RNA sequence: AGAGGGCGUGAAACCGUUAAGAGGUAAACGGGUGGGGUCCGCGCAGUCCGCCCGGAGGAUUCAACCCGGCGGCGGGUCCGG
RNA sequence: CCGACCCGUCUUGAAACACGGACCAAGGAGUCUAACACGUGCGCGAGUCGGGGGCUCGCACGAAAGCCGCCGUGGCGCAAU
RNA sequence: ACUAAUCGAACCAUCUAGUAGCUGGUUCCCUCCGAAGUUUCCCUCAGGAUAGCUGGCGCUCUCGCAGACCCGAGCCACGCA
RNA sequence: CUACGCCGCGACGAGUAGGAGGGCCGCUGCGGUGAGCCUUGAAGCCUAGGGCGCGGGCCCGGGUGGAGCCGCCGCAGGUGC
């Protein structure tokens, strides 16, 4: 608790945090999600194939 | 100092050395067809880092 | 004065390093490579004449 | 064989110049004269090289034929070019693709046998 | 080659890759085994057990010679003759075995590791062991003792 | 400043061979293009053993090679050892084996062509088998050293049967106390 | 006039001072060599603010244009007309130095052999 | 003899003189600029070079054929080796 | 203009009223032998090793290199208790 | 007290480069990793051995290596904290 | 495409004692090599001269000097204040 600071993020604030600041863990890489194929291709097993899917 | 058929009939004992490595021709080895058939197709496109607009 | 000047190799060692030697002389690019100027040589494993 | 006798002379030749972070090759058959296993002019079973002419006056192209490789004195062919800029350029470019004697030095000699020639022209004021 | 070791590296560092608190003291410990009962105690019977005291008989005077006695086992038992003898010996129709010497060989007991390829031999050596005479034995052949 | 810790970054691994063996260079140059351009493991896995070092490629004897090349199915495959085969005078018959190896003992080649085998060399064994195919990978016992018997719990420690280092074998040798009962202790 | 290099980019120095040693300028016995300092209070070695500056590898030249002249171009130190026609194909990126000890003679010689192979030279009048 | 009988070369410390600059927080130092100065850049009308178009000139000869030479590749082994 | 105490050293702690240091040049400190241990490279591999001796126009190099094999005696390894 | 400016054992040379757990010093650059002053034993308490903390060398495995540009086609690793 | 090479992506960067790697950092000598350099001027030294490298350092211009010297691949140290 005395180290961090959190609460509950609302739609707006969980979008903004994706699209602005959102980057992927690919093989062990901090990548950038400038495309729907790179989570597509580590994600889409679970259903979840666009940034919109992450999202939800 | 011998053939590889033969030993050294002047040294009692020895016989030439043998080669680790038949055919030291790596580019007709690479080309060959049955090296080919076996492998995966070049990954000849660079993939530079993409600008995070 | 007896800082072991002398090395012993084996005589195996030897024997391969004579043939490494005599294998590579037989190669020009090598030969020329050693700077030794074999431009017009007929054949360069050059061999001649009992004669000389 | 070749591959071989690149590593024996990849860094141990008589042809070595390592300067100023550079490493350079001058061996008489090395297109570009650098240090590499595509350019030696000594290892490969088929060379090719573009020299100035006796005379300050066209080109020596030399090649290396296939039967003699341990017969130095006769495994080059030279033969001179002293046409104009661009038949010159012509005739190598046909030695080297149409014969496919080494096509991955054709660009090579091309340039080589272009900046004999520039060279060779008289300077201006 | 001088130039390939740490005093090349160690140029320009005071301590000299010794420390500046404990330094390069002459002889901290002592010299040579030094204490091993009392101070150096713990690395002699962590590593050196049995190192004090005395075992067993004292015997003055021994000739090595007396007691050299090399051993030799059936599974290397064929290689001390050619192999045209054991060839010959496996396609010979007669049941007629070859004789090894295991002193012409060198050796003077045979012992019985391993196992024997089945046919008959002759064995001469000085002595066998229980194991090598009973395989020997197994195999058809007979032990024979020299002197 | 980042929450990290720094001492295991860098993998401590071979990344080439220590050797200079220009041979063993070029054979290394061959499977290192089939084992990027290919997707067989064996390839991968010879890689990294041609890297190796000579203590990690302990010698292969005969009998240990025929032994394994005796196993049910694995008739007609080649036996591929990264190391040298050696003869072992122990063995008195030796099938017809087809065998891939880096270094073969004269007495054991001699043994293996005797008895209508074939000796393959590593460029041989590309040319032959690129994804190795019908290959049965063996190692030489690679804890078959003498160091090994000096390695582990320290010899004056109970329950540990690990070799010392004594400079001569015999009665008077490191036999007295922490050895027996009747001298200090046992242990 | 003189022979314009292959690429002229822009090239960027890091650092253009010389690192001098600690206390260099303090004692003539102390050349200004640099030496990492390594007493146990030294305050430039612990990085007090204000201090000498220590060299480290974040100061490197960009790849690109590490060891370009000025004028672009690489150098390379010849001794002969022969080492000069190791840069007939390099001509565009690099240029020739005649080494110190080269004869006037010599160097005259290698000068005009440049100039006809379009060899730029950093010293082409340099003994007469 | 800017080699003159402890005389090849002739460093630093230290000193004399000349020249330039500066000077009440002991000098000295790191970073950033600014001023001056000595030099450097053949700086001082600013590059080149591939194709094409136009103008006005030269010249073997351009292609294609013929003869000869030499190479590269292929050939049931055409024939040997 | 801003920053900036003198280095080395022992020390929990040095700018210290702690010690050494006026300045400059040259010299100046983990070496060699033997024995172990482990790691790595090379050759051969159940073996390996001629190091002592001998044979080879005795000798510019050459005090080297080459060879011995019924010179492998021997050392170490192949068996321990 | 005095015994050649030397005396609670002169001077000279040698053994002798006597020994020192104590003081002082220990010579180039960059890069990577990075401590301990604690446990047990020691005529041990200004020191060692021992474990701990460190570095180096590795080795045995695990995830997948993907589509030649593109393009996933209940269930998603040995194990660890 | 000097495969000991070249290229891409991601994360990271304090450091004494200490450990390791790289050094186209430097010194002296040996085997090779540079059809290397040099009385049309070697080494050394001096320099408000031009530069290169993170750095150790190095190259080039000018002067002095007057006879020897250096690069590269290995080798060996009485090798860096
Ligand atoms: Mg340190
Ligand atoms: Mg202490
Ligand atoms: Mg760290
Ligand atoms: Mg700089
Ligand atoms: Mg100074
Ligand atoms: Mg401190
Ligand atoms: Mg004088
Ligand atoms: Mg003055
Ligand atoms: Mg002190
Ligand atoms: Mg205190
Ligand atoms: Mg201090
Ligand atoms: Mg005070
Ligand atoms: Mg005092
Ligand atoms: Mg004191
Ligand atoms: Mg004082
Ligand atoms: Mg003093
Ligand atoms: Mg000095
Ligand atoms: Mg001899
Ligand atoms: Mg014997
Ligand atoms: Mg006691
Ligand atoms: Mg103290
Ligand atoms: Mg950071
Ligand atoms: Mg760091
Ligand atoms: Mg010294």
């Amino acid at each position: 608790e005395p180290y961090i600071a959190w609460g509950y993020p609302n739609l707006k604030s969980v979008n903004e945090l994706i699209y602005k600041r959102g980057y992927g863990k690919i093989n062990k890489k901090r990548i950038a999600l400038t495309d729907n194929a790179l989570i597509a291709r580590s994600l889409g097993k679970y259903g979840i194939i666009c940034m919109e899917d992450l999202i939800h | 100092y011998g053939t590889w058929r033969k030993a050294a009939s002047l040294k009692s004992n020895y016989n030439l050395p043998m080669h680790k490595m038949i055919n030291t021709d790596l580019s007709r080895i690479l080309k060959s067809p049955e090296i080919q058939r076996a492998l995966r197709a070049p990954r000849k496109k660079i993939h530079r880092r993409v600008l995070k607009k | 004065t007896w800082r072991r000047w002398h090395r012993r190799v084996n005589t195996t060692q030897k024997r391969y390093a004579i043939c490494s030697a005599l294998a590579a002389s037989a190669l020009p690019a090598l030969v020329m490579s050693k700077g030794h100027r074999i431009e017009e040589v007929p054949e360069l494993p050059l061999v001649v004449e009992d004669k000389v | 064989s070749a591959h071989l006798q690149w590593m024996v002379v990849r860094n141990c030749s008589s042809f070595l110049i390592k300067r100023n972070k550079q490493t350079y090759s001058t061996e008489p058959n090395n297109l570009k004269a650098r240090n590499s296993f595509r350019y030696n002019g000594l290892i490969h079973r088929k060379t090719v090289g573009v020299e100035p002419a006796a005379d300050g006056k066209g080109v020596v192209v030399v090649i290396k034929r296939r039967s003699g490789q341990r017969k130095p004195a006769t495994s080059y062919v030279r033969t001179t070019i002293n046409k104009n800029a661009r038949a010159t350029l012509s005739s190598i470019r046909h030695m080297i693709r149409k014969n496919k004697y080494r096509p991955d030095l054709r660009m090579a000699a091309i340039r080589r046998a272009s900046a004999i020639l520039r060279s060779q022209k008289p300077v201006m004021v | 080659p001088s130039r390939l070791r740490k005093t090349r590296k160690l140029r320009g560092h005071v301590s000299h890759g010794h420390g500046r608190i404990g330094k390069h003291r002459k002889h901290p410990g002592g010299r040579g085994n030094a204490g091993g009962l009392h101070h150096h105690r713990i690395n002699f019977d962590k590593y050196h057990p049995g190192y004090f005291g005395k075992v067993g008989m004292k015997h003055y005077h021994l000739k090595r010679n007396q007691s050299f006695c090399p051993t030799v086992n059936l599974d290397k038992l064929w290689t001390l003759v050619s192999e045209q003898t054991r060839v010959n010996a496996a396609k010979n129709k007669t049941g007629a075995a070859p004789i090894i010497d295991v002193v012409r060989s060198g050796y003077y007991k045979v012992l019985g590791k391993g196992k024997l390829p089945k046919q008959p031999v002759i064995v001469k050596a000085k002595f066998f062991s229980r194991r090598a005479e009973e395989k020997i034995k197994s195999v058809g052949g007979a032990c024979v003792l020299v002197a | 400043g980042v929450d990290i810790r720094h001492n295991k970054d860098r993998k401590v691994r071979r990344k080439e061979p220590k050797s200079q063996d220009i041979y063993l260079r070029l054979l290394v140059k061959l499977y290192r293009f089939l084992a990027r351009r290919t997707n067989s493991t064996f390839n991968q896995v010879v890689l990294k053993r041609l890297f190796m070092s000579r203590t990690n490629r302990p010698p292969l004897s005969l009998s240990r090679m025929i032994r394994k090349m005796k196993l049910p199915g694995r008739e007609n495959k080649t036996a591929v050892v990264v190391g040298t085969i050696t003869d072992d005078v122990r063995v008195q018959e030796v099938p017809k084996l087809k065998v891939c190896a880096l270094r073969v003992t004269s007495r054991a080649r001699s043994r293996i062509l005797r008895a209508g085998g074939k000796i393959l060399t590593f460029d041989q064994l590309a040319l032959d088998s690129p994804k190795g195919c019908g290959t049965v990978l063996l190692s030489g016992p690679r804890k078959g050293r003498e160091v090994y018997r000096h390695f582990g719990k320290a010899p004056g420690t109970p329950h540990s049967h690990t070799k010392p280092y004594v400079r001569s074998k015999g009665r008077k040798f490191e036999r007295a106390r922490g050895r027996r009962a009747s001298r200090g202790y046992k242990n | 006039a003189a022979l314009r290099p292959l690429v002229k980019p822009k090239i960027v120095k890091k650092r253009t001072k010389k690192f001098i040693r600690h206390q260099s300028d303090r004692y003539v016995k102390i050349k200004r060599n640099w030496r990492k300092p390594r007493g146990i209070d030294n305050r430039v070695r612990r990085r007090f603010k204000g201090q000498i500056l220590m060299p480290n590898i974040g100061y490197g030249s960009n790849k690109k244009t590490k060891h370009m002249l000025p004028s672009g171009f690489r150098k390379f130190l010849v001794h002969n007309v022969k080492e000069l026609e190791v840069l007939l194909m390099c001509n565009k990126s690099y240029c020739a130095e005649i080494a110190h000890n080269v004869s006037s003679k010599n160097r005259k010689a290698i000068v005009e052999r440049a100039a006809q192979l379009a060899i730029r030279v950093t010293n082409p009048n340099a003994r007469l």
